[PDB]
């Protein structure tokens, strides 16, 4: 059992009020069963396009969740991930200042 | 174009 | 182009009580997913996952559907065999994995081949770089090494990678109708002390193979860089960042270097307001 690492990021440098792709990249986990949760101030985002799963040379699994979104100064985003290796959901918020 | 696996 | 690859990823996940295992194959040309088989449908078929595969004749899909179902069956049998080999109880869920494939250079000959399996996420057996011998990961796999050596299986796997794999890779690359160069920026970030993080970003690049290195005064770092693994941006490109911690006021003694197939020459950049 390997723990999922989570990265949250956009395609382009985020500009307040400009079309962009948010991305939640969940990786290095095992077993493959996983429900990933893209969020916006707590609420669920509908129709999150999932990539197909695959795996690395150390055999652990990789998957990308990604949506379109209009960032704002006040609005936050996050990824809580549901996996068998954890006790409870692991949360990583979007660090845009990064 | 894919290959057959092997039986362990 | 020059450097290219064709790789397939196989996974079966068992579920006793519920049904037969779920088996998936996913194919990649370079760093682009192009085909997929998923046994969790009523009449599952080999399917395209990119635009430039959608015009391929039905016979290709049918043939690869039958090969994928054969691989499903092999994985089902191996999962049962592995329970015996590892003396595991029944009823749990387990995985079996295979990765194989080829890389070619500009001459279209095989540069490097791969053929390796894992059970429950751990090395089981792998073909060595010579494509002639196996490495068993533990005592359990040692019996498979013996069976596969007696049967001459390395030769057949070798022939596939040196022939079919490399030749179909060549075919796929003629399909459809190129490299995406990285755009780089350096950002500066505060820290509690009188120091600062310089983060060097590479964006919008394909393929994913890139090198980001920082240097101090045109020489190798003494500190360790922080970095993230190269990662998909959601539109078929990749991004990466590498970072360094520097004294406030000494930012410009440090430089970021970016190497990528697309670039005429490496990029050199340093922080700049
Ligand atoms: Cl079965
Ligand atoms: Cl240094």
């Amino acid at each position: 059992q390997k723990t999922p690492q989570i990265q949250v990021y956009s395609r382009h440098p985020p500009e307040n009020g400009k079309p962009n792709i948010l991305n939640c990249y969940v990786t290095q986990f095992h077993p493959p069963h996983i429900e990933i949760q893209m969020l916006k101030n707590g609420k669920k985002i509908p129709k999150v396009e999932m990539s197909d799963m695959s795996f690395s040379k150390d055999w652990s699994f990789y998957i990308l969740a990604h949506t379109e979104f209009t960032p704002t100064e006040t609005d936050t985003y996050a990824c809580r991930v549901k996996h068998d290796s954890m006790a409870e959901p692991k949360t990583v918020y979007w660090d845009r200042d990064m | 174009f894919e290959a057959n696996g092997n039986l362990i | 182009m020059g450097p290219h690859s064709l790789r397939y990823f196989h996974t079966a996940v068992s579920r006793p009580g519920l049904g037969k295992p779920r088996f998936i194959s996913v194919g990649y040309v370079d760093d682009t997913q192009f085909v997929r088989f998923d046994s969790d449908a009523e009449n599952p078929r080999y399917e395209p996952r990119v635009r430039w595969m959608e015009q391929v004749e039905p016979e290709y899909w049918e043939r690869n559907t039958q090969i994928a179902k054969g691989n499903e069956q092999i994985f089902r049998v191996n999962l049962r065999t592995a329970l015996r080999y590892y003396n595991q109880s029944a009823g749990g869920s387990h995985t079996f994995q295979r990765m194989y494939g080829c890389e070619v250079g500009s001459d279209w000959r095989l540069l490097r081949g791969y053929e390796q399996y894992a059970y429950d996420g751990c090395d089981y057996i792998a073909l060595n770089e010579d494509l002639k011998t196996w490495t068993a990961a533990d005592m359990a796999a040692l019996i498979t090494k013996h069976k596969w050596e007696q049967a001459g299986d390395a030769e057949r796997d070798r022939a596939y990678l040196e022939g079919t794999c490399v030749e179909w890779l060549r075919r796929y690359l003629q399909l459809g109708n190129r490299t995406d160069s990285p755009k780089a920026h350096v950002t500066r970030h505060s820290r509690p002390e009188d120091k600062v993080t310089l983060r060097c970003w590479a964006l919008g690049f394909y393929p994913a193979d890139i090198t980001l290195t920082w240097q101090l005064n045109g020489e190798e770092l003494t500190q360790d860089m922080e970095l993230v693994e190269t990662r998909p941006a959601g539109d078929g490109t990749f991004q990466k960042w590498a970072s360094v911690v520097v004294p406030l006021g000494k930012e410009q003694y440090y430089t970021c270097h970016v190497y990528h197939q697309g670039l005429p020459e490496p990029l050199t950049l340093r922080w700049e307001p």
